[PDB]
């Protein structure tokens, strides 16, 4: 999207020191234990009574993975989100029925996670730029749904 | 919160309804779903085509909730506590989907009710439909 | 905005047999009353108390097809809303100072209003129509704030 | 509605922030400021530019409303009605934007209390900071 050379190397640099894997596990455990309601879509992950339970459950683990792999493979698209997301939006619409609203929590749900991760590191324009990121990223996923 | 004028513009305005809640109900979410696609997610099991018996039956049923939290305008999260956990438990609908089936019932009832939506009951009714939503969204967390 | 011909025709049909004098009037009076807070904007306007005294007000009455006047201008380029309402969007960030939610406020009234005008012609395919042109000028007003 | 367990979350939270609540809260601001440019329309006297005094202050001012918004985090209403009727009557800054403030204190929370940001902790305020924001939104009509 409409990012800014400094933007986008700033999200560039900082996404190059992270853990795929737990930010993928910490993001998607903390959507499902601050907005609640999003559990419908993962009744059979299993126990997810307490933020314990959810944080610990290793198919909320692999998952988080797998979507932040995707999200991980979209930061090389930048100019071209929409394309790069295109079937998955189609999916997410036609097969999963996901409301394009999680897409959104989970955005910033991620933004928080970077913030509690890299402290100092994560100054106030690095925020801007993810910010623009994970709503780019948001309305791409959204754009094949009707 | 709701002012005496409040529930009276809601009462009188409802009233005309009458005998036509259902019908309206059912073209609200007709509304909805054409405006504001998304919201078709959370209706994977229905028939969503013009005309549809499924629409029309929750058409109904949405439409009856609503009178009954008009018919208890002084006790309303007390009248919607069972609707108010279904969703906040079962269904779980993103809050956010509740302003865009307020926005398509305000626009129903403007459609039919031409002498009635003043701007004081316009702005009645939005304030109603928001404290519905309220009540409904209460449970979630 | 993406527009199908036939919504197209819908919008220019439809807007066709509008008095944007007197629906303008309505639906920024409409505005000041439904949602109070936008008349933040309007201490010089006079008398806002109560409903009559804003939907009667001279002040706001003529504000009211000023903007609706735009409005309408705007529906002869709906393949370039950004170009012909960058103008417009610089003075309502820099000088005006006005959250560009209020121009989403608007549009939500401008379709109460004219459900309330048109009835039954007022279909559900209209209001979806309409619904994608009121967003579609919001975003091209917002598109240069900064 | 905030439980037995939120409360305690959300005080002892926001006991480690202590001493620097003001400088989080200026913070906070200027995250909002630069991650979300609309809400700068609200503050056409001040200079934004980093590091300016009129953002310190502020968000002093912020951050101790929301201190003593902890301390009486069981009378919220009346603890607040002062604030609540200043920004329904006179600054009448549109409700979408307590959300984005909200989001940009999370944030700097999570920044500056790396151990404390547990899961459920980043849950309670979450819902704290949205009580908060209903408090000062409750007058607007
Ligand atoms: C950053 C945003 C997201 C991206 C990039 C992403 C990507 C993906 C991918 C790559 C898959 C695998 C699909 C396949 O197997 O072909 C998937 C599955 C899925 N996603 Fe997402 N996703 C995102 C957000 C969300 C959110 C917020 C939710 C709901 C809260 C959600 C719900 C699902 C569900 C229910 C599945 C199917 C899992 C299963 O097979 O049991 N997604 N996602
Ligand atoms: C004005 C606000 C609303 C009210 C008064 C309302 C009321 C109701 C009622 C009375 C039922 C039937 C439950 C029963 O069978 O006893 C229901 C079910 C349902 N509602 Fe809500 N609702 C509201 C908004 C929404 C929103 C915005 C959505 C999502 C867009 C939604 C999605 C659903 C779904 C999916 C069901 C289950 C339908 C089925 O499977 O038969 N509702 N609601
Ligand atoms: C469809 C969206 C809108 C359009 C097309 C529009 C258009 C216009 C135009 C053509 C002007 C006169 C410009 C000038 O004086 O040079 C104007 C002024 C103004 N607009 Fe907007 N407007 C819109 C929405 C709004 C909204 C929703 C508000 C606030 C609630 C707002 C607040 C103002 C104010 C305060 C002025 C200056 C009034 C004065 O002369 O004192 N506008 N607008
Ligand atoms: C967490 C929610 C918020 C709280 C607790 C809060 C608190 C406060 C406080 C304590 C004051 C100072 C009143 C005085 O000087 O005595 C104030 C003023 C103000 N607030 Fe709110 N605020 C919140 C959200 C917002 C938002 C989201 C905006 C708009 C983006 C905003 C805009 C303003 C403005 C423009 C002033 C006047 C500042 C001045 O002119 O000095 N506030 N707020």
């Amino acid at each position: 999207v409409h990012l800014t050379p400094e933007e986008k190397s700033a999200v560039t640099a900082l996404w190059g020191k992270v853990n795929v894997d737990e930010v993928g596990g910490e993001a998607l455990g903390r959507l499902l234990v601050v907005y609640p309601w999003t559990q419908r879509f993962f009744e059979s992950f299993g126990d997810l009574s307490t933020p314990d339970a959810v944080m610990g459950n290793p198919k909320v683990k692999a998952h988080g993975k797998k979507v932040l792999g995707a999200f991980s493979d979209g930061l090389a698209h930048l100019d071209n989100l929409k394309g790069t997301f295109a079937t998955l939006s189609e999916l997410h619409c036609d097969k999963l029925h996901v409301d394009p609203e999680n897409f959104r929590l989970l955005g910033n749900v991620l933004v928080c996670v970077l913030a509690h991760h890299f402290g100092k590191e994560f100054t106030p324009p690095v925020q801007a730029a993810y910010q623009k990121v994970v709503a780019g990223v948001a309305n791409a996923l959204a754009h094949k749904y009707h | 919160v709701l002012s005496p004028a409040d529930k009276t513009n809601v009462k009188a305005a409802w009233g005309k309804v009458g005998a036509h809640a259902g019908e309206y109900g059912a073209e609200a979410l007709e509304r909805m779903f054409l405006s504001f696609p998304t919201t078709k997610t959370y209706f994977p099991h229905f028939d969503l085509s013009h005309g549809s018996a499924q629409v029309k039956g929750h058409g109904k049923k949405v439409a009856d909730a609503l009178t009954n939290a008009v018919a208890h305008v002084d006790d309303m999260p007390n009248a919607l506590s069972a609707l108010s956990d279904l969703h906040a438990h079962k269904l779980r609908v993103d809050p956010v989907n509740f302003k865009l089936l307020s926005h398509c019932l305000l626009v129903t009832l403007a459609a039919h009710l031409p002498a009635e939506f003043t701007p004081a009951v316009h702005a009645s009714l939005d304030k109603f439909l928001a404290s519905v939503s309220t009540v409904l969204t209460s449970k979630y967390r």
